[PDB]
């Protein structure tokens, strides 16, 4: 025969002592004071407060903002006869180009 | 530790309390010789110390609150389920002879502490030199397997290598009839099962193995059953007793001083007890093993070292 | 950064002086604390990267991972307090502690400002994986699986080491930071081949590239829930991570130095989710899926064009949350049959409603249905890749149309059909389960509301 | 490579000149982390010899505390000795030879030509 | 063995030791490995069994081998000098001879061969001392002769090392082999960044030394010599085997442990010396020895072996062995990376 | 009493508990000492009075 | 259904004398737990 071993222990059904189970843990209190906690401190703090929170950023990575300057840049440019963009970034007059 | 090489230094010498009386005495007999209490007479004419034979709660006796744990912890085995199926399956059969010389291990091992520390001598009975002769009586009768003969040979190999013989073996002639005649006036009924050829196994490994091989390292007495009920012609014999044979001879303050530290350090004592050689009778699974050591350490005084447990009363652990 | 980081480190005290009934309750309840003073991250501007100190920052990239990061211990809490159920209480505790401990390992790595203590961050990560899968996995094959885990690792980041250590010689830092201002073009040559090599291959074995990918279908299947969850969610995303962080450095030799990589990645995702249509085991279907889908990533980093980084840290979030949920999914159905075998348990719709409901929701945003952030993070991908080769289209439309069908397979495998008669163990739902089921659900749905905060640096 | 550096007074733990540095402060970092490793090794101590982990000893694992931090601020006086040994022997011989180290002409980004390479 | 007499043995061997360490003349050094050998002799004879007496063989002609080619080099640097002075040589050969001396002396492949051997032979305290107080003698002269040390030779030396240290602990179960081939790699790495910084030479060896100590310091507290015995462990003692864990992956480099800080600091002084394939093939190398530390790793730690029955009798009997410093060392065998730049003290 | 035999540790070895607090506080009290002789030698040598 | 742990198949692997026994190292037996051979 082979070695001295526990046999395989049935699996449990956390519905047989307790039929009101979260599944948290066997203890009924302690069950159900997991259960509050992961759904306070889950849904009711994480959730909707970090919802609220990210709905109400101020100005995520200033993109209204940039809106907003454009519609300035616009504006003085529409008015004094500029164009909208440029093709160069930066002034040509403030580059030296390697000669040839 | 209490001692260790600094005592040794410091002036601690064993040869200083070897007195002519520190002798390591062992009672032999067969399961019904009446040694017991022969062994206890010598012990209170000699003024030696008696230990009692080591059974499968000897560690329990020398650790803890001294009571036997549960057979779970200790021994995993059982001498009265060998006595009603010694063939049996689950293998108790050499897992018992197994914790049996592991515990007489430990007992030889205190018996030698003793003697070494106090210079008081030791009156054993059956030894770790004499357990062998119940494991061939066990092989002889196909109780165990010729595997178990090996891993109990190599255990002893390597275990018993380490110690000093006892001076003294004192033998008890008590044939097969008269051994099963006390063992139907014991009224023990797992006990009344044992076999003749069994014990008649264990007086000729006794006899043409044992006693051999001790009449060189050792001086062996040997006694009937009514001329070993007189303790003071016995213990006229060992008064009278010319020790020129044996290791205890060549025994110096050097020697001696590295078997008292061997002989004190328990785990170093039973450390080739537990080699990994998988045999089917002792090896425990590793689920087993876990749920075992786990539901040992939730014992009263067994979760912590011995000054360490508030559960049982230890104080000041803070500062200790 | 250190607002962080102490806290999860007080985690660790919080699970070892805890009562013994307490410490899944404790270390659930501080970690979605923690979880939610993660959203101060968000203070994220348009040009410059939240810089704390010398040793961390945090840009737009690495804050949606340390969110998810945070907010994937209290999940990864829930999911495993039920099977360590009968475990050791001190056994349970250093299961808890090495959560704890990879979080702790991962917070610093994606907020690490310079590259070496980024590298050091990433490969302790290894440690408490390893721990893990090899100690609280169920199956033997757990043993291999965490050689190899260990060792693609390893061989991969090793030469990784010494490459960033010769930038170390060579820019006089690693601060990325000071990299972005002192990167110097990378010029064809051998030794800027096998810079980029060993500057790469460690991502690409982490992310997994295909035919490196081999030790992910042992180390996921093999893993226990939490660790399976970590593993799919986030310690395939370092790989994409540091090579968003790396190819700064591997500029203009990139250009041509991905072509082979792209090719093992488009071809790789319709080979992997091919493997997923003839999968017997669900969490290696799962497993083969997160193969699939993180190759889109490794496409959208090495073409290197704003749209696909864009795409490819949407992905990366939304394949998080998916690929997590997924083996959640197949863990509830695990913990009642105890095989992961597919074909096993039929029918669950019939017998469990609302985890059949979790799995529609799930098998629909695997396959990327609009508008999750799942078809945001693809579909930005796919314009991208695109507009790099217009053939592409076809290797990607044809992976959509696969993906579609191992999704449903799946969902049709599991929860449709006639259940088996003989399993008679199938469970009501836990609550503890449709709570994990909807933690990872519900955060999923509402990003698709406001997904500009997973879109990365370059939004 | 400083090992001529400290070899005419040799074996010497924190040299005089030393003493012209800061020591490092009682509040260090540094000093913190080897008084927990103190901590961790009081605690490894009652593990493994099966004591009540955080309540056994206090005595030894004060010591325990104590001993790193004893250590570690004398540790920590040398390393920063070193280094500051170090950046004294580069700055005096940079300064002893400016032929070795010139001041380089830094061009701005208008001069700077760089090659353009387009990700299309 | 008398324990005056193995105190005034043990001080005589650290006095050979230390002799070699503060001596300016050559003579003085070789008495100083002489009476380093004739000391240890009788720790690897402790026990007496005829595997000491083969170890010991070994290691003195292997030993005696080494300190007469040590002096042969030395006498020729006194034809081609004239002087005595423990600084570097002045002839090629001389340095060709005690370099090669040297690796003999500690057991660097392909001088390799006695280190497993006399390892296995002999117990685990003096195989302790063997691989780590023996090796810090010839490592400080490899130290003060290093502007005469050919490179090629020395570079060849440590990657046949780490390479046949790696290789040769794939094969074994027994304990002290595995320590032994272990100590051929790590002093491959140490020998490999000797020309380039010899810092990071002496912080390879004191965190080889802690390491090897501490693992050592396990095996002893739990009286353990082979990978089945080490695998019952978690029976009787489980934050032993939580220790060798921590221990097994810290030598195996992994980062955030302590042996990750040598090997680190190694590859940054050998790439700031432009050589880039070396510490590669260096690093890759040194998986094989993560290798077999994660083979006892998973057998001691990370899976449960079946035990025996005997095991529940040494359930009730602590550990009486005096673990010495084996809290401190694990401690510091592991969480020592953040104090990394703390190696400036060895400059 | 519990146990059959007194152990080693039943009682605290207040020598030993002595020795280690006393040993603790001299190296308290002589790091503090240290401390402030260097805080204020490195005042000294440099003029910050 | 519960976790897997090394049986005595999977342990009996590393109770040889080498790890990969070939063709040469297959006549090596273990060698002796305390390490004494005998006088012989
Ligand atoms: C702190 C960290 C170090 C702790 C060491 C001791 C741990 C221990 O024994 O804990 C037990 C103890 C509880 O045990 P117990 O019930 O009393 O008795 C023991 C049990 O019976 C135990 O039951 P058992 O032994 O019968 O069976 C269970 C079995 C369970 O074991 C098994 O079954 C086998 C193993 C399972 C799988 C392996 C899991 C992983 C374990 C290793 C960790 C790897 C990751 C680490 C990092 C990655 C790199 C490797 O073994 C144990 O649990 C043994 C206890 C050890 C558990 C924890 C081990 C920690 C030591 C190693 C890690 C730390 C040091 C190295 C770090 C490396 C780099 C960061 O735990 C604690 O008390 C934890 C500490 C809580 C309070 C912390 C307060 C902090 C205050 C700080 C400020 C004060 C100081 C200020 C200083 C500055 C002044 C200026
Ligand atoms: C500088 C380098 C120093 C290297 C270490 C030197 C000492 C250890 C080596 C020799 C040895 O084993 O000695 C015994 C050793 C204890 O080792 P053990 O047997 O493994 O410890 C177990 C229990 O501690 C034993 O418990 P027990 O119940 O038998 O007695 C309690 C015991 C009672 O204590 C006493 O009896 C002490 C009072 C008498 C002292 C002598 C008076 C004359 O308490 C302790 O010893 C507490 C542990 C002290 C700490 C041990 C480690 C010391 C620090 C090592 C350096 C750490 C540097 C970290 C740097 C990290 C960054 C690189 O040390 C002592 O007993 C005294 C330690 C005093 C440390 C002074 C540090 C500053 C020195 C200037
Ligand atoms: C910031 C504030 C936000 C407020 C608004 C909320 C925004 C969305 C958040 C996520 C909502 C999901 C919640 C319900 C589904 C999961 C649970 C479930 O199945 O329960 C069934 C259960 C009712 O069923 P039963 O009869 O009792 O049992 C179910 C049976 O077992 C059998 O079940 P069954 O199969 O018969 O029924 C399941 C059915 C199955 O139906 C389907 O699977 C078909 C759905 C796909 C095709 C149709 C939609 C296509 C796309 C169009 C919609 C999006 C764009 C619309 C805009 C215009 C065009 C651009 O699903 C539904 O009917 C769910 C309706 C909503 C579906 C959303 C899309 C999911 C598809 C996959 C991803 C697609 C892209 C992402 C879209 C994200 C949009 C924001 O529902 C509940 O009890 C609901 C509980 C409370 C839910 C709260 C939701 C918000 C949570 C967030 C908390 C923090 C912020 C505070 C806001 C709170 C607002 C009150
Ligand atoms: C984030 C990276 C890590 C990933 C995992 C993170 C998990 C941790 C969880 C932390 C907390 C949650 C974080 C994410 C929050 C996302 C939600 C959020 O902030 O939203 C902001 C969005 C932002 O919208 P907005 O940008 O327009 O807001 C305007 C800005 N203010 C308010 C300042 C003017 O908020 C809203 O959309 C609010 C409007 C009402 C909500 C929507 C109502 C309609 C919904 C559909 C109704 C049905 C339509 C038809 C369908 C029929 C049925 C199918
Ligand atoms: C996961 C499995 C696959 C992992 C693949 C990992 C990456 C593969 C490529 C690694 C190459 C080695 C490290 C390169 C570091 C680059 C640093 C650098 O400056 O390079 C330029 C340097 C250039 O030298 P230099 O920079 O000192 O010179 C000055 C500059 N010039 C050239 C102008 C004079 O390159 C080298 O020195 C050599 C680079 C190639 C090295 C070849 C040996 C290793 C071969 C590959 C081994 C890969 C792992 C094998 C194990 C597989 C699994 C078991
Ligand atoms: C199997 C699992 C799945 C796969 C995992 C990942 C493995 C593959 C990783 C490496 C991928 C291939 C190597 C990278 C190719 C990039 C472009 C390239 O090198 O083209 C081939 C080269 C063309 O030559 P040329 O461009 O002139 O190079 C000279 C540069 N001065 O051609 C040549 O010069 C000829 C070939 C020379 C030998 C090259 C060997 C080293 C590179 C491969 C390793
Ligand atoms: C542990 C700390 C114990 C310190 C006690 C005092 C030791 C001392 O004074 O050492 C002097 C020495 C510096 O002397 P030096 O001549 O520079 O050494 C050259 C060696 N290559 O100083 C040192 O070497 C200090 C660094 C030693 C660290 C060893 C353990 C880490
Ligand atoms: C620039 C650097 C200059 C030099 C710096 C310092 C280098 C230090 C090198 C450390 C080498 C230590 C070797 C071990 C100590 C020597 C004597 C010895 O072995 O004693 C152990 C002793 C023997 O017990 P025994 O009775 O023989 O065992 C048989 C079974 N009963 O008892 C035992 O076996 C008890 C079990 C525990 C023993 C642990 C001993 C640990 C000692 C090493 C500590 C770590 C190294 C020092 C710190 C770093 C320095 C680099
Ligand atoms: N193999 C064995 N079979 C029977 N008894 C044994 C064996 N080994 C030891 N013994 C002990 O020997 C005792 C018989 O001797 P006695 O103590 O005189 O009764 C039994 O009660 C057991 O405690």
């Amino acid at each position: 025969l082979r070695w001295q071993e526990d046999p395989e222990p049935e699996d449990e059904n956390l519905y047989e002592k307790n039929p009101d189970s979260h599944g948290y843990d066997k203890d009924p209190a302690v069950d159900v004071w997991n259960m509050r906690v992961v759904f306070f401190f889950g849904f009711s703090i994480v959730l909707v407060l970090g919802s609220t929170f990210v709905a109400y950023l101020p100005d995520y990575r200033m993109q209204e903002w940039a809106r907003r300057e454009a519609e300035r840049l616009v504006k003085y440019r529409e008015a004094h006869g500029l164009p909208l963009m440029e093709s160069n970034c930066f002034d040509p007059s403030k580059i030296q180009l390697p000669e040839d | 530790l209490q001692y260790g090489p600094l005592a040794y230094i410091l002036g601690e010498k064993t040869t200083k309390k070897m007195t002519e009386n520190s002798k390591l005495i062992t009672v032999d007999g067969n399961i019904c010789s009446g040694k017991s209490k022969l062994a206890k007479e010598v012990a209170e004419k000699l003024g030696l110390k008696h230990f009692p034979e080591a059974g499968i709660h000897y560690a329990d006796s020398t650790t803890g609150d001294g009571k036997p744990l549960p057979v779970r912890f200790s021994g995993n085995c059982s001498l009265e389920k060998f006595y009603d199926d010694p063939k049996s399956n689950d293998g108790n059969s050499y897992r018992l002879q197994a914790w049996l010389y592991a515990s007489r291990l430990l007992q030889y091992a205190d018996a030698l502490e003793h003697l070494l520390s106090t210079g008081q001598g030791v009156v054993l009975e059956r030894s770790i030199y004499s357990d062998f002769v119940f494991l061939e009586a066990m092989y002889r009768q196909g109780f165990i397997r010729k595997q178990c003969v090996d891993h109990y040979n190599q255990v002893k190999k390597v275990t018993v290598c380490e110690y000093l013989p006892p001076h003294v073996v004192i033998y008890v002639d008590v044939p097969v009839s008269e051994v099963q005649s006390r063992i139907q006036k014991k009224g023990n009924p797992h006990e009344m099962k044992i076999t003749s050829a069994y014990l008649q196994d264990i007086e000729n490994v006794y006899k043409g193995t044992f006693l051999p091989e001790m009449s060189e390292k050792c001086e062996v007495l040997q006694y009937s059953a009514w001329e070993a009920e007189d303790a003071e012609k016995v213990v006229e014999d060992i008064q009278y007793l010319k020790y020129d044979k044996g290791p205890w001879l060549d025994q110096d303050d050097r020697k001696l001083h590295n078997l008292r530290m061997l002989v004190q350090d328990k785990l170093e004592v039973l450390n080739y007890t537990s080699i990994p050689v998988f045999l089917p009778e002792v090896t425990i699974g590793a689920h087993q093993s876990d749920r075992v050591f786990q539901e040992f350490t939730e014992l009263p005084g067994r979760k912590y070292r011995a000054g360490y447990n508030e559960d049982v009363g230890d104080k000041w652990i803070w500062l200790k | 950064m250190l607002k962080y980081i102490i806290p999860t480190m007080m985690l660790m005290p919080l699970t070892w002086l805890s009562k013994n009934s307490m410490i899944w309750i404790n270390t659930t309840l501080h970690s979605l604390l923690i979880s939610l003073t993660s959203l101060l991250l968000l203070n994220q501007f348009g040009d410059n990267s939240l810089n704390f100190s010398l040793t961390f920052f945090s840009d737009s990239l690495s804050t949606p991972l340390l969110i998810l990061t945070m907010w994937l211990l209290p999940l990864m809490l829930m999911a495993s307090q039920h099977h360590l159920s009968k475990e050791n209480l001190a056994r349970k505790k250093l299961f808890i502690s090495m959560l704890i401990l990879l979080q702790l390992f991962l917070i610093m790595t994606f907020t690490a400002t310079e590259l070496i203590f980024f590298y050091i961050m990433f490969e302790a990560t290894l440690v408490p994986t390893l721990i893990i899968i090899t100690r609280w996995g169920n199956q033997t094959e757990r043993l291999n699986a965490g050689l190899y885990f260990l060792f693609y690792t390893l061989a991969g980041s090793l030469p990784l080491l010494v490459a960033l250590i010769y930038i170390q010689n060579t820019m006089g830092s690693l601060n990325f930071l000071i990299l972005q201002y002192w990167v110097q073009p990378m010029p064809n040559s051998w030794s800027n081949t096998f810079m980029w090599l060993a500057c790469m291959m460690a991502f690409m074995v982490k992310m997994p590239l295909y035919g490196l990918h081999l030790w992910l279908p042992k180390a996921h299947v093999e893993a226990p829930i939490a660790g399976s969850m970590v593993l799919a969610a986030i310690l395939l995303k370092l790989g994409g991570y540091g090579m968003m962080r790396i190819t700064l450095l591997l500029n203009p030799i990139t250009d041509f130095m991905a072509y082979p990589f792209i090719m093992l990645s488009l071809w790789g995702m319709i080979m992997t989710s091919s493997i997923c249509l003839r999968q017997t085991d669900l969490k290696s279907l799962i497993a083969y899926s997160s193969v699939s889908h993180m190759a889109l990533v490794i496409v959208a980093i090495l073409i290197q064009t704003p749209w696909s980084y864009m795409g490819a840290t949407a992905l990366m979030i939304a394949h998080g949350l998916t690929s997590s949920m997924l083996f959640c999914l197949a863990n509830s159905n695990y913990e009642r049959v105890h095989s992961r075998t597919m074909i096993l348990a039929r029918g669950l719709q019939t017998l469990l409603p609302l985890m059949a409901a979790w799995w529609l929701l799930a098998s629909l945003t695997n396959l990327a249905l609009p508008p999750s952030i799942n078809l945001i993070g693809e579909l930005f991908v796919v314009m991208s890749t695109f507009s790099w080769s217009n053939i592409t289209i076809i290797l990607m439309g044809l992976n959509m149309v696969i993906t579609a069908l191992y999704s449903l397979y799946m969902l049709i495998t599991t929860q449709r059909g006639k259940h088996t008669h003989h399993i008679n163990n199938i469970l009501p739902s836990f609550t503890r389960e449709n709570a994990l089921m909807s933690l990872h659900m519900l955060p999923l749905l509402l990003l698709s509301l406001n997904p500009k905060i997973i879109l990365g640096p370059l939004y | 490579m400083m090992t001529g550096r400290q070899a005419r007074a040799p074996l010497q733990f924190l040299p005089d000149e030393a003493r012209s540095l800061p020591p490092p402060k009682l509040t260090d970092p540094r000093l913190a982390y080897i008084g927990f490793l103190g901590y961790c090794s009081g605690l490894i101590d009652n593990a493994i010899r099966r004591r009540p982990v955080l309540s056994a000893g206090l005595h030894r694992q004060f010591l325990y505390i104590t001993s790193f931090v004893f250590v570690g601020y004398y540790l920590l006086k040398r390393q920063d000795y070193m280094y500051a040994v170090r950046d004294h022997d580069m700055f005096s011989y940079i300064k002893s030879h400016p032929e070795d180290f010139p001041e380089k002409d830094k061009k701005t980004y208008r001069e700077v030509f760089e090659e353009f390479h387009p990700v299309r | 063995m008398n324990p005056i007499i193995l105190i005034i043995i043990l001080m005589t061997v650290m006095l050979g030791t230390i002799i070699v360490m503060i001596s300016t003349h050559w003579l003085l050094i070789w008495i100083g490995f002489e009476m380093n050998m004739l000391a240890i002799i009788p720790i690897m004879m402790k026990k007496h069994n005829p595997r000491a007496t083969e170890a010991s063989t070994k290691y003195f002609l292997t030993q005696s081998t080494a300190s007469m080619l040590l002096m042969m080099a030395i006498i020729i640097n006194l034809m081609f000098s004239g002087q005595w002075t423990v600084m570097k040589l002045f002839n090629p050969m001389a340095s060709m001879l005690m370099t090669m001396a040297l690796a003999m002396k500690l057991g660097m492949a392909p001088f390799h061969f006695w280190v497993p051997e006399v390892t296995q032979g002999i117990p685990l305290s003096s195989g302790l001392i063997l691989l780590t107080w023996q090796k810090l003698a010839p490592m400080s002269v490899l130290y003060q002769i290093l502007p005469s040390i050919n490179l090629d030779l020395i570079l060849t030396l440590s990657i046949l090392s780490i390479t046949i240290g790696g290789w040769g602990g794939l094969n074994q179960t027994q304990l002290r082999k595995i320590m032994a081939y272990s100590s051929i790699a790590h002093m491959g790495w140490m020998t490999a960044v000797l020309l380039y910084n010899p810092t990071m030479t002496l912080l390879n060896l004191i965190i080889y030394i802690i390491m090897t100590s501490t693992m050592f310091t396990l095996f002893m507290a739990n009286s353990t010599t082979t990978t089945l015995s080490l695998s019952h462990t978690w029976n009787k003692a489980p934050i032993m085997t939580i220790l060798v864990l921590i221990t097994l992956l810290s030598m195996g480099g992994l980062p955030p442990l302590s042996g990750f800080m040598p090997k680190w600091m190694i590859i940054q002084e050998m790439t700031k010396n432009d050589s880039i394939i070396l510490p590669t093939l260096m690093a890759i190398t040194a998986l094989l020895n993560l290798y077999f530390y994660m083979r006892l790793t998973y057998s001691t730690a990370l899976t449960m072996f079946p035990s025996t029955n005997n095991m529940k009798m040494k359930w009730q009997f602590p550990t009486t062995k005096r673990m010495t410093l084996l809290p401190t060392m694990t401690v510091l065998s592991t969480m020592l990376l953040p104090l990394t730049p703390i190696l400036s003290i060895l400059e | 009493k519990f146990y059959i035999q007194e152990p080693p540790h039943g009682s605290p070895n207040w020598l030993k508990v002595g020795l280690t607090l006393g040993t603790s506080a001299f190296l308290w009290i002589y790091l503090i000492k240290q401390h402030n002789e260097d805080v204020l030698e490195y005042k000294r040598r440099n003029g910050l009075e | 259904a519960r976790q897997w742990q090394p049986d005595v198949e999977w342990a009996e692997q590393y109770g040889g004398a080498v790890m990969y026994p070939t063709k040469e190292t297959a006549h090596w037996k273990p060698p002796p737990w305390n390490d004494v051979d005998p006088p012989k």
